[PDB]
């Protein structure tokens, strides 16, 4: 629901959600979007 | 052209212009991790044109 909207808010008024109470498998996050760019710094994606 | 290399090893694979980018010693993808994954003290070079 964050990955497929229609109206990502512009960068002056940046749209933040928060994600709690579930269980993360990024599978989902990578199959979703051809990825450009998955610069990390605090974490990896391998074990995210 | 200074150097003595015991041996050398030439893969060769045709893919996309972002997965060139993709291709790197410890790299993630689609490809890097489900089709060729280099090591990541990767003693070696890629060529893409
Ligand atoms: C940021 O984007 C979220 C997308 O999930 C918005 O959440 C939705 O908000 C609508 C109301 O606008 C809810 O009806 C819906 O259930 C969901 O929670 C979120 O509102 C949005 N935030 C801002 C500030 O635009
Ligand atoms: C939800 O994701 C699908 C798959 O990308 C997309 O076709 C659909 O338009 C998305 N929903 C909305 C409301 O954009």
């Amino acid at each position: 629901e964050v990955f497929n909207a229609t109206r990502f808010a512009s960068v002056y008024a940046w749209n933040r959600t928060r994600i709690s109470n579930c269980v993360a498998d990024y599978s989902v996050l990578y199959n979703f979007a051809p990825f450009f760019a998955f610069k990390c710094y605090g974490v990896s994606p391998t074990k995210l | 052209n200074d150097l003595c290399f015991t041996n050398v090893y030439a893969d060769s694979f045709v893919i996309k212009g972002n997965e060139v980018s993709q291709i790197a010693p410890g790299q993630t993808g689609n490809i890097a991790d489900y089709n060729y994954k280099l090591p990541d003290d990767f003693t070696g070079c890629v060529i893409a044109w």
